[PDB]
């Protein structure tokens, strides 16, 4: 219903150690930096870019530890105080309850891929219907050409 | 290095258009006296335009390719908008660690 609470990415409640990723371009672009509204490091999480439209092998993983309801997600690019250009034009959500068995989130219609950002600055809020029940959430940047992506995220929902 | 111009004194509620010329990634920044440089707006290169929450709706950015100059129409100007305005080229992470050399920036005073 109305459980759109920030789960801890910008606030710091989800600590650094709980945020992992496939790869990182630099230490300053590490997974931990992919927190919504953060300007620390080089401004976001950036993998050893670019993301290949055919091989979507890159991801940002958040470990929530307990089982949550994820009703909404929020994404941003690498604003880096107006000097950054990068963002994910699209992404897909993968999720696990045990960290072993991964489920691709799919809309009521059946589409996997969600529309991402249009710039590195503005937060884009994408609702999740059906809502996700997970302990682990993965954000996979999705593209149409080999482009450099960067992300800052936030998960919204409540605990079980 | 880019050069900004077109500033001056304006009454609250007023309007002003700033100019900039010497480069796809391009941004508008301002320095209020006693404050650090902050982002105001940027035009990417499907040309995507974005504005700081503090200037959303009130300000507009547009790139001229017949004059190789980017403009910033600042409508409904309030006191808070008093600063020295600048423009600089945006960079990819691959160029993030390269020094920034700013250039000329015009004074904009929004007083009654």
């Amino acid at each position: 219903a109305i459980c759109r609470y920030p789960l801890g990415m910008s606030g710091g409640q989800i600590p650094d150690e709980d945020i992992t990723a496939s790869s990182q371009w630099s230490e300053s672009t590490a997974a931990k930096y992919g927190r919504l509204d953060s300007e620390e490091g080089d401004g976001a999480w950036c993998p050893e870019i670019p993301v290949e439209p055919d091989d979507l092998k890159e991801f940002l993983q958040i470990d929530l530890h307990t089982l949550h309801f994820i009703t909404l997600v929020g994404t941003q690019g690498r604003h880096a105080g107006g000097h950054g250009i990068e963002f994910a034009p699209m992404y897909k959500i993968n999720y696990s309850r045990d960290g072993t068995r991964w489920i691709s989130w799919r809309n009521r219609h059946g589409k996997q891929v969600l529309d991402g950002n249009s710039n590195p600055y503005d937060i884009f809020l994408k609702d999740l219907e059906p809502p996700i029940v997970a302990r682990f959430v993965r954000f996979i940047p999705v593209t149409d050409h080999s482009m450099n992506v960067c992300m800052r995220v936030e998960l919204y929902g409540c605990v079980w | 290095q880019l050069q900004a111009s077109g500033g001056g004194f304006v009454q609250p509620g007023g309007s002003l258009r700033l100019s900039c010329a010497a480069l796809d990634g391009m941004g508008w920044f301002r320095q209020a006296p006693g404050k650090e440089r902050e982002f105001v707006s940027a035009i990417s290169g499907n040309y995507a335009s974005y504005y700081a929450d503090s200037v959303k709706g009130r300000f507009t950015i547009s790139r001229d390719n017949s004059k190789n100059t980017v403009y910033l129409q600042m409508n409904s100007l309030r006191a808070e908008d008093t600063a020295t305005y600048y423009c600089a080229p945006q960079r990819s992470i691959y160029q993030s660690h390269k020094p920034i050399y700013w250039g000329q920036g015009t004074q904009v005073t929004v007083s009654s």
